[PDB]
């Protein structure tokens, strides 16, 4: 799915895309890394992950 | 003075930076004579 994005310091009358993303799933793997460092025992997606 | 400090503290008072917390909920400053240690910091970038 696309996601699209404005500056946050655009007037808000005059919004458009500046920046889109095109999200997806994929099947991610590690197949040869692990991980050596993680802050907590959480592993979703998280601003500290 | 120039430099950085790199171990983040929950607070800092007259007695110096708190490193941790008791069990009676009281604040633990470093020891100075060792603490803040130079090798220690924020353990990702983020």
């Amino acid at each position: 799915d696309m996601a699209f994005f404005d500056n946050r310091s655009a007037a808000a009358a005059g919004l458009a895309p500046e920046i889109v993303l095109y999200t997806e799933n994929v099947d991610l793997e590690t197949p040869d890394t692990h991980i050596v460092y993680k802050a907590g025992t959480d592993d979703s997606s998280s601003s500290i992950n | 003075t120039y430099g950085n400090a790199p171990v983040q503290g929950i607070n800092i008072t007259k007695d110096g930076i708190q490193l941790g917390t008791d069990t009676d909920d009281q604040p633990i400053y470093a020891d100075k004579t060792y603490q803040p240690e130079p090798q220690v910091g924020d353990a990702e970038w983020h």
